[PDB]
């Protein structure tokens, strides 16, 4: 969905800074399982596991 | 014209399905998610159309892009009659989707006691485990439904 992190300055003017997946990776149902979150012990777990 | 049957099947317009049907329309047509006209009618509890589609050879076990069948939808929203009609027409009672969820699993969690009864009658791996090792029973205990837990014993 995208996330408005904070603002920055572009040629003297205050603007937003956004974080979002590059199009390629948020286009298909199976792309969901391509995203990984990190557990306390430090292991990467794919979305599809939970 | 296959799309029309998809739209007409969801719109529940029984007559529309007939015409399109006769005029030779793909009974197993399919939208972007994998829904077949059978998927739609089952989902929106349109019985008369579920029958008019099965009669014309529509696949009773066509699944969507996530392994879900029409039986999964009908059992899930409590459309009892459809659950049986589909079962009498060959619906795989133990169909599993990508998450390893079965029709019993759904109907169980959603509290459709009669649908469960029927599904068991046509057979159903009461001990089937989803991708999390959960059986229709584990659900009943979790949900706190005693009537269901008993019957699922």
């Amino acid at each position: 969905g995208g996330s408005y992190v904070n603002d920055f300055i572009d040629r003297g003017r205050v603007k937003k800074v956004y974080v979002m997946s590059e199009a390629k990776y948020r286009m298909l149902p199976d792309d969901i399982g391509d995203w990984y979150v990190r557990a306390a012990d430090g292991q990467m777990v794919p979305f599809s596991a939970f | 014209l296959g799309k029309k049957l998809l739209e007409a099947a969801r719109a529940g317009r029984d007559d529309e399905v007939r015409i399109l049907m006769a005029n030779g329309a793909d009974v197993n047509a399919a939208d972007v998610v994998g829904w077949t006209p059978l998927h739609l009618a089952a989902y929106w509890g349109h019985l008369e159309i579920v029958e008019v589609l099965l009669k014309n050879g529509a696949d009773v076990n066509a699944y969507d892009t996530l392994g879900s069948t029409p039986l999964h939808l009908a059992a899930h929203f409590g459309h009892l009659e459809i659950v049986e009609v589909l079962l009498k027409n060959g619906a795989d009672v133990n169909a599993k989707d990508d998450n390893g969820i079965t029709p019993l699993h759904l109907a169980a969690n959603r509290g459709h006691l009669e649908i469960v009864e029927v599904l068991l009658k046509y057979g159903a791996d009461v001990n089937a485990q989803d991708k999390f090792g959960k059986t229709a029973f584990d659900i009943s205990i979790n949900n706190g439904n005693e009537d269901l837990a008993e019957i699922l014993q």
